[PDB]
């Protein structure tokens, strides 16, 4: 029965650890998508002006 | 053979045909075709695994492009040769890439120019077996992502640099790296768990110098936050710093051996522990 | 005698404190991702958006500019 | 090497001829080229760790972009001297970020105006060391988000305002938002686990109004969530409220410190038990 | 023995059997996870292309418009 | 400044100004000033608070646009007004809804559509309660999903659709879309797991028509799927069959209350169980 | 609401249209029959109709292809090997090859890649050359590895790896497993997974010969000490303890006791069984 308390901290502990690390991953994940929501925008505005400028012209 | 010969022949066609354009013209025309059919030749040696001939074909449309005003395709060139010469000769993939960061910080773009650091470190760590260049290159890479004020990269590199310097004996830079980093993280309602093994770890730094310090440091992180007091670590440096005190190697071993069973050991920490095991 | 019932009684207690941990851990990644899945649903619809402008101007101007 | 001296002198050198050139004009491209100058000027100097310089450059270029009838360029300048300007002094940020804040509002989207009144909040609470502004900030955000029907981000942040209102003495607030969330996250197939944790922080508001009143409430709670019932929240609640109805402090104590030793307690937590402790 | 033997085996097998199953969701989470973080590490290469590109075509076609 | 009744009296004054201008025009190149102003309009009225004026400006600006020869801005302000409307007015939003839709299925892409009619369901069942709309917008939306290689999606408008459709007591189309996510499931590395919830479901679909059936397929989705027999499902299911049999309701009501005791369960669970119940106290 | 008839009754006078202002033929032409097709396609795929469409994108490519256009001749028979993926597998694959030879022009490996592994997944889905889809799969690793993508070039080693096992070329198999195990190894994020191939590996060193098995056991054991203090370690030395003196017995109910805690799928029961007929006897 000891043996077995043994396994399942040894298992949890990796467990633990497994998690640990997919967090940290995924805050690096969220902060390019944060930086890629915040380039878009600049995009489609710059790319709005432009072709309303090139409309005008014509 | 079969496509290899034939990409060959073809590469060395367009090689040949653009040696006769720039020749011939020494107008813009001309060169932007030479310049357009470089890239073509170098695309199409890559195709046949020929990596020497398709990073000097970038590298040649890289020069052709600077020659004329113009500048991002310049670097595009620049970084895609850098690439291509990672596989032979890694100094030259290194030219490229510091050519290519000088370009991008230029115009002001500071995003990639940590990426184009980071691949330089991790060149030279790999292939040169050298720990100061890395060491620099990940130090500016740290400063141009802490400026644009990207948290997890800085703290990122940072970690991998404390670790470097404490692995090249110098303490003081990791146990500030170590300190920033723990008492960052804390705050954060995420990173909570983990600041306690960064504590450890900056008490094993202070460890290597003297017993006292490493105490004094323990007691300080105990009262900055009682969370690190958990029986886990704290009781194993307790041990540890008892054993040390009373110069019983038996013990010390013993208590290693203990925790290693538990829970295995990496190299870093083996490394630290047996240097503490012998100036005890 | 004693020493096994203290063992028992101090191998129960750490596996509910990890438990506990791992729950809190699963839970705050539940509400991240929900939020980074919001945010990329976002990413997508200015994306489509984008590439439609794109089509539609770069046909427009082609025509135009074709016709003189 | 990084020396910032040659970096300085550049960046100065361009900042005089720019004066000089914007300054001779008494058609407008003088005053394009003078923008483009400035921001080179100005990301020179960040380049060089300066970034009062910096950030008077930024400024200076969106208030030349403004003169014309471009708009949005002086936004993106102004959001730029902002971030510069977050290290020396905090109040120019604010109001250039109040200033971008408004131009983007007035364009239509709200989503950057409520990512920027977000910024703003964190400014005033980590270096002006206020709660009201950092308050209404954090509203106008939630609004905002809630408008483009953004559940999560507008949750978080009214979750900050009813906390923050609680540390300020005003319970009915944080008791409304508190409910409407924990009702909100009811109905969800991944929030739902988390429901609990918000009824049980807007019952204890309700003890520190009134004693009936939190037992009522957690009837309420109890019928409307019948799994609320068999959560650790509920029994500690439900023993304190058996140790507090007959002026009982020592069985009170016993209790905290039992649920306490399972799960560090918060400082909000803490606090507010320490509080219902000093009732009676 | 009785209730005693039988819950201690029981339990510990079954708690034994969702602990390996934990541990299998968890390694599938983390490759796929980092299938999805390379995934948009190769948008953002390309994203800051199309900008700088925008930026400066429609820069320079508006001069050479005007010029003109 | 914050005060509402400057900004509504702004925009008020600015809306008769657009309306002035395009009556006066009335009388190509001005109309697209027209739009222009009843778009600031509209944003204005959206951020008065006054969500019916701005519902009411996007749809003048999406007809403007709709008498000019584009299609992408007058749907763009189609779905701008039917999102202001959501909260007023359901069915002017439903109605703008359906006309952008039919727009972007002119013009040829999908998933919007598709997204759009999930969107139409959602508002259908959770203010109209009419159940049977809104599983047929489920319905084509996973049509549409499957359409474009998108099984997720579909997946997960199958499974809402076969749930509505077990509530409104047509059990052979609930149980035959579990079977086909039971097996979806089952050819895949990591729903696997999952794919026994599926089976248990259909199982209780088929104990709604018959017990025999019920055994029949519990036995063919044993035999399918060994790993569903260790399976706590299959062992209650197995129990309650018995109990059937056997006319004990007594059993049957102590092993599901056992059940409820060990974990909870959602209203579908009980109120499906609460028929076999019912069912089966009617035999003895 | 309108029924697949009055959508076939349209798309068919738009293909009308189409041919007959093709036929008076010069860019506006070609242009509108071009457009005219797309429009038909659209409707033939919203009718539910996937031979039409798929014809009425492949008539489309063609016409691109004839006018100096490349990129939408490659979009349009992408589309048709789309819509005949349900119609009939050989058009699509032929569809997708002649758009990978279009993109791979330009230099767009990774496009590419997915069209190959697209035609992999149709070969091996429904019909039954493994030949084909082992070398599709071995070049999208390929192109994918050219990349620096280190990540997306596992996946299909390990199943390029798995069939060519299933095919008997062990020596393939176990080369790949083992690569890919000490790129992992040094990963600390896939470690804790690394154990798994390496266990692999020691099955297909054991399908030749029980020596080969022990000495490669020892081997990965040395090379990385975790794999040590495995379950499937266990069991790979009680294997081999158990094999060596002719003891069925012994193995069945080491199988069992394994399988018992853990279930195998399909791969692991067939290689056990394999083993056991082949070197137990």
């Amino acid at each position: 029965s000891l043996e077995s308390t043994r396994r399942m901290l040894q298992l949890v502990e990796e467990s633990k650890d497994a998690g640990i690390r997919t967090l940290v991953m995924l805050d690096e994940q969220g902060e390019q998508l944060e930086r890629i929501e915040e380039g878009m925008d600049q995009i489609n505005k710059d790319m709005k002006e432009a072709e309303k400028n090139l409309t005008d012209l014509g | 053979g079969m496509d290899t010969s034939g990409k060959q022949a073809e590469a060395m066609a367009l090689l040949a045909e653009a040696e006769r354009k720039v020749k011939n013209s020494q107008g813009s025309s001309k060169i932007e075709e030479a310049c357009e059919i470089y890239a073509r030749a170098a695309n199409m040696f890559k195709m046949a695994k020929n990596w020497s001939a398709a990073g000097n074909a970038f590298c040649q449309a890289a020069q052709l492009h600077l020659q004329l005003q113009s500048k991002h395709d310049a670097a595009t060139c620049f970084v895609d040769a850098g690439n291509a010469f990672k596989k032979a000769d890694p100094q030259e993939a290194i030219n490229c890439l510091m050519r290519a960061i000088e370009i991008y910080t230029d115009m002001g773009r500071f995003t990639i120019a940590a990426k184009h650091h980071i691949s330089i470190a991790e060149i030279y760590e790999t292939e040169l077996v050298d720990v100061e260049k890395a060491i620099a290159h990940y130090e500016q890479s740290a400063d141009y992502y802490k400026g644009e004020e990207s948290n997890s990269s800085a703290n990122k590199c940072l970690l991998k640099v404390a670790g470097y310097a404490a692995q090249l004996e110098q303490y003081q830079k990791a146990i500030d790296i170590y300190e920033q980093v723990g008492t960052s993280a804390m705050d954060s309602p995420l990173l909570k768990y983990s600041a306690k093994d960064y504590f450890f770890k900056a008490a094993l730094c202070h460890f290597c110098i003297d017993m006292l310090n490493a105490k004094l440091a323990v007691q300080k992180y105990e009262e900055l936050f009682p969370a690190f007091s958990d029986s886990r670590e704290c009781k194993l440096m307790k041990k540890l710093l008892e054993a040390h005190e009373e110069q019983n190697v038996d013990s010390y071993t013993e208590s290693v051996k203990e925790y290693d069973s538990i829970s295995r050991l990496d190299q870093w920490l083996t490394t630290m522990l047996l240097r503490i095991k012998k100036t005890i | 005698a004693l020493s096994e019932i203290e063992t028992r009684h101090s191998e129960i207690i750490k596996l509910e404190n990890s438990i506990r941990e791992l729950h809190d851990m699963f839970m705050d990644m539940a509400m991240l991702v929900e939020s980074q899945g919001e945010m990329i649903d976002r990413i997508e619809y200015n994306v489509e958006h984008a590439v439609d402008y794109v089509e539609r101007a770069v046909s427009d101007t082609k025509k135009a500019v074709k016709y003189q």
